[PDB]
């Protein structure tokens, strides 16, 4: 999963944006006796631990603590128009303030694919850290990324 | 890894 010195991406729940991030340390908090400060479950499973990741773009932050749910391995496979499938989750750049400009790596699923005599249009659903934008059109189709998972 | 690290292209927001 996420080991020290591993290359994984971290997402900011407040903005729902994904950016390159590196793993610096992995740790977990346990209860003093029988009154845990506030954890979903006692430490024991790899998912029951806390991971420390830093943002390469903004390393000044220092050390950030994030759960595995918000941390995912960096994509390693690029999907081309010919390799685009429906129902697959991919990462693309979406800018809610100015969709016609550059956006941050926002997760989204392929909704529908459309081709024209000399133009291509792709439809995908975009989800923000809290707001939803399903049924949205993707201006950039060449920028498509696949998400990798541990498989369990 | 190497002399420097490579980053992926990504930009958004409304810079001033």
């Amino acid at each position: 999963l996420y080991k020290v010195n591993e290359y994984v991406d971290a997402r900011d729940t407040n903005m729902g944006a994904w950016f390159e991030a590196q793993v610096v340390r992995v740790t977990r908090k346990a209860p003093s006796r029988d009154e845990p400060c506030s954890s979903t479950s006692r430490p024991a499973l790899e998912e029951d631990v806390i991971y420390h990741v830093k943002y390469d773009d903004y390393p000044e932050n220092g050390v950030v603590q994030m759960n595995s749910r918000d941390v995912r391995a960096r994509a390693r496979t690029i999907i081309k128009w010919q390799d685009l499938e429906v129902g697959q989750v991919v990462m693309l750049n979406y800018n809610p303030d100015n969709p016609k400009e550059r956006g941050f790596w926002y997760d989204a699923e392929i909704s529908r694919k459309r081709e024209t005599r000399t133009a291509r249009e792709l439809y995908a659903n975009v989800v923000l850290g809290d707001d939803s934008l399903n049924d949205c059109r993707i201006i950039f189709v060449d920028e498509v990324f696949k998400i990798e998972r541990p498989g369990e | 890894t190497g002399k420097g690290k490579w980053k992926r292209k990504s930009a958004g927001g409304g810079p001033s």
